RNA sequence: GUUCUUCCGAGAACAUAUACUAAAAUUGGAACAAUACAGAGAAGAUUAGCAUGGCCCCUGCGCAAGGAUGACACGCAAAUUCGUGAAGCG
RNA sequence: CGCUUCUUCGGCUUAGCUAAGAUC
């Protein structure tokens, strides 16, 4: 559950920012699904 | 942000039961008219009612002297458009976001210098006593409680209310969607523009009969009637004397008992 | 001035009122705010503008001159006397 | 003549984030009305000054 | 590790969430003065102090626009010092100079 | 408590002359007994009358449907119970319906036809 | 093209500072618009 | 500057620390302190002077303390409650000297004998008056009335027990006869408190009919014993046992009120002399300081108010 | 619904007011991908970097730092007022 | 005694810093 919760909860934060070109896979690797524009790659730069 | 002990509400919103339970939620809603977060109050006005809650914040109630839920005027129980008409209060209140946010800030500063018991100046200090009478003689006197009943059950409109007699919502005819009373907006009802129920009031108030002097400018005579029969029920000539010399110099008074 | 030229006197008033919040010690703004009212024959507005100006900056002669002169040109000479009397109450130059 | 009402406080959910945006910015309230300037009379400048 | 990282992430994820829901209020937060920004900040506060001395020093009744010219004389007086040129402005008032 | 002498404003209504603290009345804190407060709510809600909440209530001892209060001073349906706890399919403990219980409500076809056009007129906006 | 990031200043008087009360009744002034 | 009437630290003092409805409050006869209690079951003691510090707090009741009285020498505090028990608290020790565990229902009121041997009259929801003597476990007298009794006092000679209750009539029981020698009839509704004048000539009796009636309890009275009627206070739907008390000079009378106001009447004229605001709920108990013109009032609002009054 | 009463089909005690009440129906508000065009601060060019301002944001855990110096700024700047003599007229 | 043309008199208001910021 804590993994389902945490996974869902990070996905919501991605979607809350409309970063729908990022994908959080189930082992929590954060993959860009497409080559990123300067706008997209700036906008999607999550922090620590 | 703004906070208070108790909501600005009219008695028909509170119900006839003088014992109430109410919930306070600080900053629990944004004000429908200005998006500012405000302390929200929620209550059920007697059994069979729905849970009502405050819709306006107190500054927006004070800046129109309106009930925070039903947004009728707190003095006469009339919509704003009716009251702003009779008092000649123009649509002065700003409506654009940054402009009216600035305005409301100054209202709150100004009222904060007062005693807290008054609306804004325009309506706190209006004195047209004839206009006050026109409003008094059209405001509803009894509290209308039917405006706190539950919403109509959409599943009953769909013909499929799967809760049956356990459904709290109303199982009855909607208002016909061609009637303009079905199509109301909180902003229209607050600022007092294009309000359907206001126009239905103003028209029927204007259609009421009235005195008007004749074209005979030489006539200065008034008939007076309903004086009752002769005897102890009849008004004396002194009675008319005392009531009517208030207004002007009677040349003659003729009594016909 | 531009709002006056478009006839938007009520807008023009608020703009001068907002100017005075920025610099209430600017004699130019009070005079230009006054002159535009009396250009528009808004004599009771203009009187209120001058009473504020002379109330706030009693040492600025330009308000007392322009105000008492306006009240004289408009032939309210006992009004003009009381302006000069109120001026002399400040023991002016 | 009077109502009497029990005011309970609605329970806040601790797991609920801040509800409303407050990045709004609006002009300052206008200053309190002008204090009269209260100067000593002007001292005349000569053109030499 | 988790003992100490728990409150750190609780704060950090709070700040992340709060700007994600409230928005970023940070307009008009005081920017502090740091390595590269010192030398421009010295020139701000110099010119502000100079300007305050100008306006207090001039007597009442002078067109204030003269003050912005005096700040030009300051910048020339510095360059002449920097470049060791002798600086002398012939008509400059001695309190201003 | 010595009354204010002299006339009273013709212009202000009695609502406007009234003693007040907020925009609409005199709010003040109170401490009732919690038990009796609850009793009075439920009497008004269920019976139509309650004892008057005002301080200095005077003669008006009862509020609401006072006719019942003076007359009375202050049947249920049956439920299809099946408390056989071993009856895996059949048991209905607290969830025993009334035998009357109209577990679904549908309008008559006359009301249906009226309400059918209402949703269509709403949908015809498109 | 629609615009909504700001008040339209021509719709209503922006940040309207109302003229203070004074001893002379301002409503005696009748102005005719140009 | 303004006139002052007492050694109080301020003309009005607000005493805070109770956790529930304060049903009862009394001054020590020596004037040094006052004791207060109620639904929170603790008994709080307060000095009348200086900071009015809550110098002691007795605990022990397993129920609300409905009534609370000092013995006349101030050496003991009598208290009674919904734990069916009367307790006598030793002042110097702070300890339960006696626990008259013999009532069978809530004890509504208590009054110690004024002089001679210490006797404790008590009235209860079991319908009985009982007089308990400190020296015996068994009560000296049990006077079974048919209906619940809410208030009790001795007469001044401590040989008649006066009680009232749901039947509205006050009984007067004569302790050598074990009979009701006479009854005082006139209240329209249940009595909530009875208090005996300093001289003992008169009693007042408060009732849910919102009147206080003054009765002449002297052995011989040449006619009607009803002396007069006071009005102004109100009893609300909480049906608290609103007490009543006498000024130590008898010129003034008080009663509890549900309308938040602290009422004082003048005994001779029956006019209200004070109707002080300041409580936020039922003023359940009111008393006068025995030596100095100070008023005690105890609210359902968990507040005790001490203040000066001009006892002219 | 349970522990007890009995004259027997009733009575005493215990138990005491859930729910932003919807399976809904309505109603605002942000960014998206790219055909051709002409293309990104400083008195010639290559042009740093750092500041300043408000009803301008974005990334960031952030009083750190980036986003073209993040973008903008880029001149009718009059804003308390005159004084002079010739020559036509009339 | 008044209007107009013209000149004529006082007034007639540079948007920081850094190693000229660096380089030819
Ligand atoms: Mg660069
Ligand atoms: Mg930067
Ligand atoms: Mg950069
Ligand atoms: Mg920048
Ligand atoms: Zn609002
Ligand atoms: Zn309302
Ligand atoms: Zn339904």
């Amino acid at each position: 559950q804590v993994l389902r919760q945490g996974y869902n909860m990070l996905n919501l934060l991605i979607h809350r920012k409309n970063l729908n070109y990022l994908h959080l896979d189930y082992n929590f690797n954060l993959k860009p699904v497409k080559t990123l524009t300067t706008k997209e790659r700036k906008k999607s730069r999550f922090g620590n | 942000w703004e906070d208070s002990d108790f909501p600005i509400l009219c008695e028909t919103c509170l119900g006839n039961n003088p014992y109430m339970r109410m919930m306070k939620d600080k900053y629990g809603r944004e004000c429908k008219i200005c998006e500012r977060p405000f302390t929200t109050f929620r209550w059920q006005p007697g059994k069979g009612a729905r849970y009502k809650n405050t819709e306006l914040c107190q500054t927006c109630a004070k800046v129109k002297n309106v009930c925070q839920t039903c947004m009728f005027d707190l003095e006469y129980g009339l919509p704003v458009q009716v009251r702003d008409h009779e008092l000649q209060i123009a649509d002065n209140i700003p409506k654009q976001g940054a402009n009216r946010d600035f305005f409301l800030q100054n209202v709150e500063r100004t009222l904060g210098q007062g005693d807290g018991t008054q609306p804004i100046a325009q309506i706190a200090n209006n004195m047209d006593q004839a206009a006050h009478d026109r409003l008094r003689r059209m405001g509803r006197t009894q509290p209308y409680y039917k405006r706190n009943a539950p919403h109509i059950c959409s599943f009953f409109v769909k013909g499929e209310c799967k809760r049956g007699e356990e459904c709290p919502y109303r199982h009855e005819k909607p208002t016909d969607p061609d009637d303009p009373l079905s199509r109301q907006n909180i902003r229209d009802r607050y600022y007092g523009t294009n309000d359907p129920v206001a126009e239905k009031i103003l028209n029927r108030a204007a259609a009421a009969p009235t005195l008007s002097p004749p074209a005979d400018t030489t006539i200065t005579t008034l008939y007076i009637g309903n004086l009752g029969p002769s005897g102890a029920q009849q008004v004396t000539e002194k009675d008319l004397n005392d009531f009517f010399y208030q207004y002007g110099d009677i040349r003659c008074l003729r009594v016909l008992t | 001035k531009w709002e006056e030229s478009i006839g938007e006197i009520q807008r023009a008033r608020s703009v001068f009122e907002r100017a005075l919040d920025v610099d209430h010690r600017s004699i130019s703004i009070w005079l230009q705010y006054a002159e535009m009212e009396m250009r528009c024959k808004q004599i009771n507005h203009a009187r209120n503008v001058f009473d504020r100006a002379i109330t706030i900056m009693p040492r600025a002669m330009q308000f007392w001159l322009k105000y008492s002169y306006m009240e004289e040109v408009i032939e309210n000479i006992p009004g003009a006397r009381q302006i000069f009397e109120r001026w002399i109450e400040w023991e002016p130059p | 003549q009077q109502r009497i009402i029990r005011m309970v406080e609605e329970q806040k959910d601790p797991m609920e984030p801040p509800k409303f945006k407050i990045n709004q910015k609006i002009p300052r309230a206008p200053p309190s009305p002008p204090a009269p300037v209260m100067h000593s009379p002007p001292r005349k400048m000569t053109a030499k000054d | 590790f988790l003992r100490g990282i728990t409150p750190l992430l609780e704060r950090w994820l709070g700040n992340l969430l709060s700007r994600q829901f409230e928005g970023r209020h940070s307009k008009g937060v005081a920017k502090t003065v740091t390595k590269q920004r010192v030398e421009s900040h010295f020139d701000l506060e110099l010119r502000a102090a100079v300007m305050h001395d100008i306006l207090d020093m001039m007597p009442d009744g002078i067109k204030q626009n003269k003050a912005r010219v005096i700040l030009q004389h300051l910048s020339e007086a510095w360059r002449c010092w920097k470049a060791n040129i002798p600086w002398k402005v012939p008509g400059l008032p001695t309190p201003v100079e | 408590f010595k009354p204010e002498s002299g006339p009273v404003n013709h212009f202000k209504s009695e609502q406007q002359r009234s003693q007040k603290n907020t925009l609409t009345g005199f709010v003040e804190p109170a401490h009732l007994n919690e038990f009796h407060f609850n009793r009075q709510i439920r009497s008004f809600d269920t019976l139509g009358y309650a004892q008057n909440p005002t301080a200095e209530s005077g003669t008006t001892h009862f509020v609401g449907d006072v006719k019942k209060a003076e007359a009375e001073k202050g049947e249920k349906r049956k439920r299809v119970r099946n408390d056989d706890s071993a009856d895996i399919d059949g048991y209905t403990g607290p969830w025993s319906r009334f035998i009357d219980e109209k577990t679904v409500a549908k309008p008559t076809p006359e009301l249906q036809k009226q309400m059918d056009e209402i949703v269509k007129k709403r949908q015809e906006k498109s | 093209k629609p615009k909504r990031n700001q008040i339209d200043y021509s719709e209503e008087i922006p940040f309207e500072k109302h003229v203070p009360a004074g001893f002379h009744n301002p409503s005696e002034d009748r102005y005719v618009v140009e | 500057t303004a006139q002052r009437f007492s050694n109080l630290m301020a003309p009005t003092m607000v005493l805070l620390g109770h956790e529930g409805e304060i049903y009862t409050g009394a001054f020590s006869p020596d004037g040094t302190c006052l004791a207060t209690s109620g639904y929170d079951q603790k008994i709080f003691f307060w000095n009348v002077y200086g900071e009015c510090e809550n110098f002691s707090t007795i605990k022990g009741h397993s129920g609300a303390v409905m009534d609370l009285k000092f013995t006349t020498d101030s050496s003991s505090l009598v208290s009674c409650g919904t734990d069916k028990s009367v307790r006598v608290w030793d002042m110097e020790t702070g300890t339960c000297a006696r626990r008259f565990r013999t009532h069978t229902d809530f004890v509504n009121a208590v009054h110690p004998s004024r002089r001679g041997v210490t006797l404790v009259a008590s009235a209860s929801d079991d319908g009985t008056c009982r007089v308990h003597d400190m020296r015996t476990k068994e009560p000296v007298k049990t006077y079974t009335n048919r209906y619940q009794q809410t208030a009790v006092t001795f007469n001044d000679s401590s040989d008649q027990v006066i009680s009232g209750g749901i039947d509205n009539v006050l009984k007067v029981w004569d302790m050598r006869r074990d009979e009701i020698t006479y009854t005082l009839t006139g209240h329209r509704d249940t009595i909530t408190g009875i208090s005996l004048s300093p001289s003992g000539k008169f009693i007042i009796s408060n009732s849910m009919d919102c009147t206080v009636r003054q009765w002449d309890i002297r052995p011989f009275v040449p006619g009607q014993r009803s002396v007069g009627v006071f009005a102004g206070h109100n009893h609300n739907f909480e049906k608290n046992l609103l007490k009543c008390s006498w000024s130590p000079c008898e010129r003034f009378i008080t009663a509890g009120s549900s309308d938040r106001f602290l009422y004082v009447w003048e005994t001779l004229s029956k006019k209200i002399v004070y109707k002080l605001p300041g409580h936020m709920g039922s003023v359940n108990c009111t008393d006068f300081h025995p030596k100095e013109p100070i008023m005690l009032s105890c609210g359902s609002d968990k507040r005790v108010f001490l203040g000066e009054i001009d006892m002219s």
